[PDB]
RNA sequence: UUGGCACCUCGAUGUCGGCUCAUCGCAUCCUGGGGCUGUAGUCGGUCCCAAGGGUUGGGCUGUUCGCCCAUUAAAGCGGUACGCGAGCUGGGUUCAGAACGUCGUGAGACAGUUCGGUCCCUAUCCGUCGCGGGCGCAGGAAAUUUGAGAGGAGCUGUCCUUAGUACGAGAGGACCGGGAUGGACGCACCGCUGGUGUACCAGUUGUUCUGCCAAGGGCAUCGCUGGGUAGCUAUGUGCGGACGGGAUAAGUGCUGAAAGCAUCUAAGCAUGAAGCCCCCCUCAAGAUGAGAUUUCCCAUUCCGCAAGGAAGUAAGAUCCCUGAAAGAUGAUCAGGUUGAUAGGUCUGAGGUGGAAGUGUGGCGACACAUGGAGCUGACAGAUACUAAUCGAUCGAGGACUUAACC
């Protein structure tokens, strides 16, 4: 029946996609909304995060603004996402990067692997 | 009035013109079909059957091969029966779709709950459980069961039992989407009962 | 948390009325002909859906 | 779902893991029904790991199985002799390498035994 | 998820650092408020004698927490800590300036004074 | 309530407060509907009808009560052995210790204080909540159903508009009617968020074992740590309490006499509430008043004068077996060889995270490639490989009278 979950939900998948991986640097273009006027807004991280089967999948980007720790989580195959790019990939270890909400001031560093 | 009833797969996520996600329920109403029409000159009130299944003949037994078999269709499984509809517009034989319904059409769907057992008063009542320390040999348990004077207890005192199984209804539910050519049914939200179960889906009584 | 009156004979085998055994689901052994369990091994024979151990 | 037996996670794994291996080297115990029932899987599932017969799967099955043997005079163990013979045996049977031929009861427990075989 | 004797930090220039939740001004008993919303509150830790001081009573709006908040989109955001701002008797701040990231539900709200207060909103 | 009397109880009726559990009254705290007003409006006061629902969290005190902080539409008064200790606690009162003040010659004593001080019981009956079996319901069966009747639910704010209108000198600021969004409560569900997840994955310490290296196993709270599928879950998601009808309460009245007038009343007419009956949801024919509809089976054999009996069966169901969406057990449901019920196998999903071995680099720890690898419990799709074998049991023959068709 996840086969018929997965013909029925094709349509709303999409393509415009790169494969990225829990621990690399990334930004999205995401869209936004304010008074008619449609913006976009840049969100700029580290993916901490990523799971799901094909349209509920879904996944975490964390950053730091102004001295404070964020974390925005995205369904993946949304319309409102105009457009994903990494900066750098990053060897890790691991698929969930929970330790980082605790650290940062430079223990916080992926090391780059120009995958 | 009008109304269908398949059976419930599971759930998933779909959006709406818009980033916006809607929880989705996915159901399969292969084509339901008429297998009789009541009347009150002899059932005392208008109402109809619906069939939904394809049995095997080592399963179905010979009074159900008659009673469909005044249609031109096949033995039954889940078997329901619909009331105050239009019955001008049925007939026997006659199969019904998913194509009644459209994509914004608000609904009362109803299933059967899911079996969760012999469970006590906290998860079947709602109730508060006592304090798990400061000396307290009582938690998880039902309550006083009443007051002294009239030796013995009231009814509807609440107490652990097999819960779940209950025929439950569902309002103002709002369809999303249809597939015909598969005989699918979305709808905004979640239903009562487990996966393969039935599910019959009614135009909403407001 | 005691018995407020000794229970009498009727009651006593109204409730022991349930209290009792059904049979087994019993079958024939066909190899060597003697009773059995459903589904089970004739134990005299051996044997089971036609073929021995 | 699965079974506990009445056991704790640990002596559940070792009391099937000494059982695999003793129906392995006897090709035939009786026990209950139920552990035999628990058995069938993870036996078929050793069997699988046979008829692959990689270095891979001969330290899987190693880490499971337990060192007995299984023939002497040949100075041959479980291991060894699951994947030769019992893969040379099986070669084209895809799956239900078992048989449950459940028998009466127990005269203490009154518990259903049964017997298991390679089939 | 915020709720009574929550100790959270305040976000703004007013004199006070770390503040403690009495109530949620919600129905009659509202149990949490996560952003967007308003809870009366005492200061426990503040600066030097600035505007607010110590064990003053005053009420607050909510800006961010780690019981993060859901949009209709299914885009949820959470932060790692959790913070508010304190108002005047009104949906306006007193404090002069704001100091961390805020999110899109003061808009919902009409807390547009703060969000324009704001040196980024999310 | 303080009490008075001593009627049951001293062959034992456990006593304050608190927790859980509620339930009833209404002399109503809020919400609803009205009269009067020293009611301009907004807010109010008082009185009347209304008990459907709701009626907060903290500090101090053992406390009840009470004061205080902050909220709320409101933070109601009481009864139920000052409800509820074979349901909990046991802080206080109210045993034995010790101490202060005071009294007493003294032993000791104090509704004076302080510190500390064992709360037993496998539920027989009724009762309550759930679950099965038997029989009945003038033949035997499978299904769908009616609805007497029962239970549930039944709360409320804020904002926008009307309209800064009406009112007001101004401050200020509406009724009604529309619309949106919430709180608490409840039902369901796991697609999201999160949790758990002890036969999933990885890392890692000590020791020991597989002859040694490598690779692995055992024990150490699942050894610990990081994740985590299914399922179960809330804090998460969805949804609801809406539209409305009928008859009424207080109230308002119309017409109208008795009583040439007046009069809501006697005749006769109509309005009028969160309330009553319905509408909504659930259970429901043991509703012994046992219902209705559709479909299946046939009216066999032996005795027995008949009455009636047994003894093989039909339709059909069960024993037994595989199992779970179900489940304490029974039960329910899906299946039982012309079949995918479960397991296994193969594909996958998802989870873990880049296996072992080999090679290269490095003195080495180790890193890189082989290779999104390897592994994977329950998840879904196929697959007749294994096990659901062969059997056996039960199960109808359909009373009489009357009326109508015949």
């Amino acid at each position: 029946m996840q086969k018929l979950i997965e013909d029925i939900t094709k349509e709303q998948l999409r393509t415009d996609l790169p494969a990225f991986r829990p621990g690399d640097t990334l930004r999205v273009h995401v869209k936004v909304v304010e008074g008619n006027r449609e913006r976009i807004q840049i969100f700029e991280g580290v993916v901490i995060k990523r799971r799901g089967g094909g349209i509920s999948e879904t996944f975490t980007v964390r950053k730091i603004s102004y001295g404070v720790g964020v974390e925005r989580t995205f369904p993946v195959h949304t319309p409102k996402i105009a457009k994903i790019e990494v900066v750098r990939y990053g060897k890790v270890r691991r698929a969930k990067l929970y330790y980082l909400r605790e650290l940062r001031g430079k223990a916080a560093r992926i090391k780059e692997i120009r995958r | 009035t009008k109304g269908i009833l398949g059976r419930k797969i599971g759930m998933t996520q779909v959006f709406a013109e818009n980033g916006d996600l809607i929880p989705v329920t996915v159901i399969e109403a292969a084509p339901n079909v008429v297998l009789q029409k009541k009347t009150a000159e002899n059932d005392g009130y208008e109402a109809i059957q619906l069939g939904f299944d394809d049995k095997r003949e080592k399963l179905s037994n010979k009074p159900e091969k008659g009673h469909v078999a005044k249609a031109e269709t096949a033995p039954k499984r889940f078997v329901k029966e619909l009331r105050g509809v239009e019955m001008d517009a049925y007939e026997v034989g006659q199969e019904v779709k998913v194509e009644i319904f459209s994509a914004g059409e608000i609904v009362d769907v109803t299933g059967v709950s899911k079996g969760k057992g012999f469970q006590g008063a906290i998860k079947r009542h709602g109730q508060s459980r006592g304090p798990m320390s400061h000396g307290s040999r009582y938690h998880r348990r039902p309550g006083s069961m009443g007051p002294v004077d009239p030796n013995r207890v009231f009814k509807g005192k609440l107490l652990p039992g097999r819960m779940g199984g209950e025929q439950i209804t569902v309002q103002n539910l709002e369809i999303v989407k249809v597939d015909a050519e598969r005989n699918l049914l979305l709808i905004k939200g979640n239903v009562p009962g487990a996966k393969k179960s039935l599910i019959t889906v009614k135009s909403a009584v407001k | 948390a005691v018995p407020f009156r000794r229970t009498s004979k009727m009651k006593k085998r109204l409730r022991r009325t349930h209290f009792k055994l059904n049979v087994p689901g019993m079958t024939e052994c066909p190899s060597c002909g003697e009773m059995k369990l459903s589904h089970r091994v004739c134990k005299a024979c051996g044997s089971y859906n036609g073929k021995d151990i | 779902s699965y079974r506990k037996l009445g056991r704790t996670s640990a002596q559940r794994k070792a009391m099937l893991r000494d059982l695999t291996t003793d129906l392995i080297i006897n090709e035939r115990i009786e026990t209950t029904e139920t552990r035999a029932k628990e058995l069938r899987s993870v036996v078929e599932k050793m069997i699988t790991l046979g008829k692959r017969g990689d270095l891979h799967a001969r330290r899987q099955a190693a880490a499971y199985i337990r060192n007995e043997v299984a023939n002497e005079e040949n100075n041959q163990d479980a291991l060894q002799k699951l994947f030769s013979d019992i893969a040379t045996r099986y070669e084209e049977r895809q799956g239900g390498y078992t048989r449950i031929m459940k028998l009466g009861p127990r005269r203490g427990d009154g518990a259903p035994m049964a017997i298991i075989e390679l089939v | 998820m915020i709720q009574q004797e929550t100790r959270l930090k305040v976000a703004d220039n007013s004199g006070a650092r770390e503040v403690l939740t009495i109530k949620v001004l919600g129905g009659s008993g509202r149990k949490t408020a996560n952003i967007g919303d308003v809870i009366v509150c005492t200061v426990k830790q503040a600066t030097p004698g600035g505007v607010v001081k110590k064990g003053e009573v005053v009420k607050a709006v909510i800006v961010r927490t780690k019981s993060g908040a859901r949009r209709s989109d299914g885009s949820y955001i959470s932060f790692d800590e959790n913070a508010c701002v304190i108002i005047r008797d009104d949906k306006s701040p007193r404090g002069t300036r704001i100091f961390g990231p805020v999110a899109r539900e003061l808009r919902e709200n009409n807390f547009m004074k703060i969000v324009s207060l704001a040196p980024e909103v999310i």
